[PDB]
């Protein structure tokens, strides 16, 4: 039964300092760069003033991180920004942006040509010309 | 040959006994595992018998038992297959699991 | 020692019940269990004749 | 590929006047634990960022919407578009397959099903 | 059992024994053993009731209907006379399903009865089987009206196409 | 027949006529009994269907479908009991009356003998349902669910009565389905499309296409206490079967335009289930299941060629239970914790161990393990709708993937450690919690033993 | 594939052999190489590519196999000589790249 | 509690049961004895040798 | 139980079958131990690299 001014109202701006923080403190000073700004590309009703968005990404990281709880278990009081993709996403790997897999996945694609040939063992290659003869060439008997 | 198939299903009906008798059979207490672990042991020697019956005369079998619904033309009921992959493997898959538990 | 009927209450109850559902049965179904041919070898009516 | 993700950048010493970015948060975790530690509670906490998480997401758009920018008239490229396509794919079949069912017999005679 | 000519099968051809050897065979220590722990608790009980069952004999008969109703009866708009002309046609489409069942199982008895040849034997079922179903979906199968089963209204309007097209429009015939 | 309407209307003054609190047990006792009568003379033919009176053939039709309808009534008073115990008895006498007042027409409908008793009784609800939604809501958004529930259902079902009165005086009399033995076809014109389109679109607005479902989650998200009428509104919807009585006949031969109802709901089936993954409100999450593998029947019905009706019937009563029962879980777990927000409830499965196997067997029957009715109701869909065109295997083959990630994510969200702050959630599921949650999985799986009792004529 | 004439019975999976199926044959050596009796060939259970040469020979192999059940060895010389029937056949069929080599060269 | 039957190790390298290893070692034979019959009697290949089909005549 | 039912296993299972096919059985040189030929230096490159 929260009475008045439950959620975002018609932003992005009315008094950016009026929102964060009147209630719902996304930013402390009304500029944390958490000010209820990120209405990037509006006219889309999506995410109005919203003591909210573009605060950064790739995970709550779920480690020691132990003021009390701080990430995915234990629920610090109120930060919530964007969520629900956060239980199937983590941070920086060791290498960066090397697609050598499309290289290796095409590594065998080199051996596509190895497909157009055969492997018949007996006899050997023995460079030939018109010696091939899989079945027969000349007369039967 | 009359005992040929009938002993296979023994292997099959047995392992359902460890389940039915979990709900007021007057269950065996802890070492309930042993109740099963022996309920295995006799299944393998049970399956060991028909293995030899086949490696004499051949003669694989199936069963016609029980008609589930029959729609327009194709009539599906149920069956079992005693085939060459059935005779050898099944004793094995039970034999390991005999030792695994 | 006995503990000789526990293995009997285990296996010997079904083995009875399951076969009573067969002996009274196989000839009931028009085509029941499909058992294959004998695979006869030239040990009955036949000569070999080789060995070649 | 996705992304750098900038684990180092410029710094030092500018924007060391920026402080009390923590005072924003430090206020709450003091107040939140001032909330969260009490003998008699037995109940969930308001947590407004969640109230403003759904209610600024599910509802509060068609109210905010305007049918103006032609990047919001984009959806004709999305919503209706492929739905015409799937008609173009099918209606050719169900016909190409039909013509042959009349002149010439593709199937066998042991197909009763269907 | 069943009716022989409804379910024919080829004879047994029991295999000949070939001991040939000086070594013990264990089956003879089982078929001579297993038989003695089976017959007593088994065969005595089936004999036990089958006489216990001599006390009473019920009856349930063989239900055969009365066919007056025809296919060319009677009125165009009619209800009473064309209510039944399906009851002829509906049962006789429940039959022609099952006659495909019976003829199909008879096929299986061409395989696992043999299964090694699968080809040089049986002479009949397959070469017959695909001469059966091709006598099925034609005129006995209302398709794609099979959802409505379109009884007797569409049943004869395949078979108008099987008349008003074949045998005359065939050009020249 | 009167064997049924008369006792079930005789129920009506079995209730108020009683004393104080004895009322609930009084009527729940009897309301079960009628189920003996339910089967009693029913499950006769079979072949050459049962019609026992002039204006009633109760159900012959092989659309038995009526036995369930008589189940769900004395599953309500076990369901609805929770917070309805907090207001007055003369009002509690009402809520049991109108709830019956629904149950009386669903026996009238599904029989109807005809088209024109169907309709006036097809529209004869919405008097009893609308009154249960608006009163005894929870949120204040309910007041709009009152309107949206009308202004669709009624919006386009008036063009029925323009069309069905157009047939009555055109060809003979519609007085009886069992006489269609004269039916001429519908060839083409710019008039006949409309006829076919008027005799159809009223039904679609109930079982949703991916358009014009805009009401379905509006009414279910916010809706009475127990799902008290939310169990009933998952009967009402599937009861759009009557399209099975029409489209079999009565303009048979226009399939010409079928395609905008195929490719429109066939790409929604792969769709609205996918807009169900990020939902933050649980009684929403189930409401979008109910569209999905319900809307698969609309591509089962339009196509002719049975093996669809083999599989289209099993589906109407397939989720008829599973989709019912889930609204029964999400109710209970809501009694204790008063948010419907899915996140909030976590760290269960330690604290209510017996209710573990209840979620599982529910969420397992959207997976549709092979033996149960669910697949044997889906795999007669795919077998005919494959023959339509081979490419249907892809999309409806995708449906069989996203739905599996769909279900689990609902269970596996309730396996976690959470002790967290809740001092609530003490009650270890007092029997009614687990009693009314049964009488679903027991009767459901059971039918797979002799599943020739759920099938059409084909 | 020697006699290319028709088949009285149509049974394929060549239950209609040319007469008996060879690998190729003859052409000259051996004009009629001779195998075993077909009436007994499929009278027993005999897989395809068991209908090649050395059918007479390998039918005996299994005879003794069925004789001593509880045994891991019957005849390791016959199974050796089973090559001596087969190896001799296969090597006799190694000669078709010899003839076609020098026959299809100059003349 | 349960019992003391063996104490742990500070890396004094605990002692064996003396029927632990011997009872095992008899199964070090079953690989080294059952490897007996490999070369006796079987060679690297028991085959027969292809005699270079010289008769192209 | 396993290791005992291991060593004897491969030969018991294999020794008793009706033969279902024809293996070539004429295997020339250098096609022969070519697997074993590789493993021989595997162990070499196993320990040398270890
Ligand atoms: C029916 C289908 C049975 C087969 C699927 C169920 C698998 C067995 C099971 O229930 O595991 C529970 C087990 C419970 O885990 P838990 O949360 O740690 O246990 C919490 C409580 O102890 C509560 O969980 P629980 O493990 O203690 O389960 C209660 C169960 C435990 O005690 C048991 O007797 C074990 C039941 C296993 C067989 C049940 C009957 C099999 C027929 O007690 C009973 O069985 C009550 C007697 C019911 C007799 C019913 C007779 C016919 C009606 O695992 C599951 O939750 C998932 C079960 C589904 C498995 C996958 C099914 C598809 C494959
Ligand atoms: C304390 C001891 C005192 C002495 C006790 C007396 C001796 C022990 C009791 C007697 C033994 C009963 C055993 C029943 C299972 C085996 C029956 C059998 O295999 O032979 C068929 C045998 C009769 O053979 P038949 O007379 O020659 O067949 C005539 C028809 O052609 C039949 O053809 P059909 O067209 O009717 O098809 C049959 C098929 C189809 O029928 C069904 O079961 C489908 C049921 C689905 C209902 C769908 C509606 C659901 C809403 O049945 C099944 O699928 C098998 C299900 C197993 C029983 C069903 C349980 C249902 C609950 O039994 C039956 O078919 C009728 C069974 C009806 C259900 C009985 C339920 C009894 C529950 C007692 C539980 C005992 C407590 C255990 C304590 C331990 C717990 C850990
Ligand atoms: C749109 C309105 C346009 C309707 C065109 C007029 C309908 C019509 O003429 O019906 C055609 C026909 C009856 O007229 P007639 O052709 O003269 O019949 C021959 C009598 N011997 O046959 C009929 O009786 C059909 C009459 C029923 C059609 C009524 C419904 C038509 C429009 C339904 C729209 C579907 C839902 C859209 C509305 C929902 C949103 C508001």
């Amino acid at each position: 039964a929260s009475h008045i001014t439950k959620d975002m109202l018609p932003g992005p701006y009315p008094k950016t300092p009026e929102e964060r923080a009147a209630a719902a403190k996304k930013y402390n000073m009304r500029v944390e760069d958490y000010e209820p700004y990120p209405d990037d590309g509006t006219g889309y009703g999506d995410y109005p003033k919203l003591p909210d968005r573009s605060q950064q990404e790739r995970d709550p990281w779920y480690d020691w991180d132990h003021p009390d709880l701080r990430l995915n278990w234990g629920e610090p009081m109120h930060w919530d920004l964007d969520m629900y993709i956060r239980n199937r996403v983590d941070t920086s790997p060791t290498p960066v942006n090397w697609n050598l897999m499309c290289k290796h996945l095409f590594g065998f694609v080199a051996f596509m040509l190895f497909m157009f040939w055969v492997g018949e063992t007996y006899p050997a290659y023995q460079p030939v010309g018109p010696k091939q003869y899989p079945y027969n060439n000349l007369y039967l008997e | 040959m009359n005992m040929f198939s009938s002993l296979s299903l023994v292997t099959l009906l047995l392992l359902t006994m460890p389940i039915m008798m979990m709900s007021f059979n007057t269950y065996k207490p802890s070492n309930y595992p042993l109740y099963v672990k022996t309920a295995i042991s006799y299944a393998f020697i049970t399956s060991m018998i028909p293995t030899m019956m086949f490696i004499h005369s051949g003669q694989e079998l199936i069963i016609s038992n029980w008609h589930w619904l029959t729609i327009q033309t194709l009539k599906l009921s149920l069956s079992f297959k005693m085939d060459y992959f059935s005779m050898m493997f099944i004793p094995v898959a039970l034999f390991v699991t005999w030792s695994i538990m | 020692y006995r503990h000789s009927i526990f293995a009997f209450t285990h296996v010997l109850i079904p083995v009875w019940i399951i076969h009573y559902y067969l002996k009274y049965h196989v000839t009931t179904k028009p085509y029941t269990i499909v058992e294959k041919k004998p695979r006869i070898f030239p040990g009955d009516t036949i000569l070999e004749t080789g060995e070649v | 590929t996705t992304l750098d993700p900038a684990e180092y950048d410029i710094s030092s010493e500018t924007r060391k006047a920026q402080a009390e970015r923590l005072a924003i948060r430090s206020r709450l975790k003091r107040e939140y634990q001032l909330q969260y530690y009490d003998p008699s509670r037995r109940g969930v906490i308001e947590d407004p960022a969640l109230v403003r998480w759904t209610y600024a997401r599910s509802a509060n758009i068609y109210p905010n919407f305007r049918p103006n920018t032609k990047t919001s008239l984009l959806g004709a490229l999305f919503g209706i578009g492929p739905l015409v396509f799937w008609y173009y794919v099918f209606k050719t079949d169900r016909d190409r397959k039909e013509k042959l069912i009349q002149e010439g017999k593709l199937d066998r005679t042991f197909n009763i099903s269907y | 059992s069943w009716d022989k000519d409804v379910y024919p099968e080829p004879p047994r051809r029991t295999p000949a024994p070939s001991p040939q050897t000086s070594l013990p065979n264990p089956i003879t220590y089982l078929t001579k053993a297993f038989d003695l722990l089976v017959d007593r608790p088994v065969t005595l009980v089936r004999e036990f009731i089958e006489r216990q069952h001599a006390k009473n004999k019920y009856y349930y008969y063989h239900r055969e209907f009365r066919r007056v109703p025809d296919i060319t009866e009677c009125q165009e708009k009619d209800v009473l006379c064309m209510f039944e002309a399906e009851m002829q046609w509906r049962r006789d489409y429940k039959v022609d399903q099952e006659i495909v069942n019976i003829i199909q199982e008879r096929l299986k008895a061409c395989q696992q009865r043999e299964g090694e040849s699968h080809r040089q034997n049986c002479a009949k079922e397959l070469e017959q089987f695909t001469q059966v179903v091709k006598a099925y979906q034609d005129r006995y199968h209302d398709l794609g009206a099979h959802y409505s089963a379109r009884k007797c209204l569409a049943k004869q309007k395949q078979r108008m196409l099987a008349e008003r097209k074949a045998a005359k429009e065939a050009a020249a015939a | 027949m009167l064997k049924y309407i008369i006792p079930t209307i005789m129920l009506m003054p079995l209730t108020w006529l009683s004393k104080n609190n004895m009322i609930w047990v009084n009527s729940t006792a009897h309301s079960l009994l009628i189920s003996f009568t339910s089967l009693l003379l029913m499950n006769q033919f079979g072949d050459n269907s049962l019609n026992f009176s002039l204006l009633f053939f109760s159900d012959s039709l092989s659309t038995p479908l009526l036995i369930l309808t008589m189940w769900l009534l004395p599953l309500m008073l076990m369901a609805s009991q929770h917070h309805l115990s907090k207001e007055n008895l003369t009002r509690k006498k009402l809520f049991i009356t109108m709830l019956i007042s629904l149950q009386l027409f669903l026996i009238m409908t599904f029989t109807a003998m005809e088209l024109i008793l169907f309709y006036i009784l097809f529209e004869a609800t919405l008097v009893p349902t609308l009154i249960i939604i608006t009163r005894w809501g929870n949120q204040t958004e309910r007041l709009n669910a009152g309107l949206y529930f009308l202004f669709y259902t009624l919006a386009g079902s008036l063009p029925l009565l323009v069309a069905l009165i157009y047939i009555q005086n055109t060809v003979g009399s519609l007085n009886f389905l069992m006489l269609q033995y004269w039916v001429q076809p519908v060839h083409n014109s710019w008039s006949n499309v409309f006829m076919w389109l008027a005799c159809m679109m009223a039904f679609m607005v109930k079982m949703p296409l991916y358009g014009l479902h805009l009401w379905l989650p509006k009414a279910h998200v916010e809706a009475p206490i127990a799902g008290s009428m939310v169990l009933a509104a998952v009967l009402l919807k599937l009861g759009g079967y009557g399209m099975l009585r029409i489209t079999l006949i009565l303009n048979p031969m226009t399939d010409f335009m079928a395609y905008p109802f195929i490719m429109l709901s066939l790409w929604g089936m792969i769709m609205t289930s996918s807009i169900c993954l990020r939902q933050t409100d649980l009684k929403s999450l189930i409401a979008y299941s109910s569209v999905s593998h319900m809307a698969l029947v609309i591509v089962a019905i339009l196509i002719q060629t049975p093996w669809s009706y083999m599989g289209a019937t099993a589906l109407m009563i397939a989720h008829g239970l599973t989709s019912s029962m889930l609204f029964c879980l999400a109710n209970s777990n809501y009694e204790r914790i008063h948010s419907r927000t899915m996140i909030l409830a976590r760290g269960l499965q330690t604290l209510l161990p017996l209710m573990a196997t209840w979620w599982l067997l529910a969420s397992l029957t959207n997976l549709a393990l092979p033996p149960t009715i669910n697949l044997i109701g889906e795999l007669f869909v795919v077998m005919s709708t494959f023959s339509w065109s081979n490419i249907t295997i892809i999309l409806m083959g995708v449906n069989m993937v996203i739905t599996a990630l769909y279900s689990l994510y609902m269970l596996i969200m309730t396996q976690r450690g959470k002790y967290t702050y809740h001092i609530n959630n003490i009650s270890p599921s007092f029997t009614r919690e687990n009693a009314l949650m049964s009488l679903h999985i027991l009767p459901l799986l059971l039918l797979t033993l002799n599943p020739k009792i759920i099938l059409g004529p084909l | 594939a020697r006699r290319y004439l028709g088949d009285a019975s149509v049974e394929p999976d060549p239950l209609r052999m040319p007469t008996f199926p060879p690998d190729y044959g003859f052409p000259e050596r051996k004009e009629r190489e001779m195998v075993a009796t077909q009436q007994e060939m499929n009278d027993a259970q005999l897989v395809l590519q068991q209908r090649d040469y050395c059918a007479h020979y390998l039918i005996r192999f299994l005879k003794c196999k069925r004789d001593s059940f509880p045994n891991f060895l019957a005849c390791k010389h016959e199974r050796h000589d089973w090559d001596y029937c087969e190896h001799l056949d296969y090597v006799k069929r190694m000669k078709e790249f010899e003839r076609e080599r020098r026959l299809l060269q100059r003349k | 509690g349960g019992g003391a039957h063996i104490e742990p190790r500070y890396r004094q390298f605990p002692q064996l049961t003396r029927s632990q290893v011997i009872q095992a070692e008899f199964f070090s034979a079953t690989m080294w004895f059952w490897i007996l019959w490999r070369f006796w009697h079987d060679s690297d290949a028991v085959l027969g040798h292809f005699p270079y089909p010289d008769p192209s005549q | 139980r396993l290791l005992i039912g291991s060593l004897f296993a491969g030969y018991i299972i294999s020794n008793n079958i009706p033969p279902t096919t024809i293996p070539q059985m004429t295997m020339p040189y250098y096609l022969k131990t070519t697997a074993l030929i590789v493993t021989i230096l595997g162990f070499i490159l196993a320990l040398e690299i270890s």
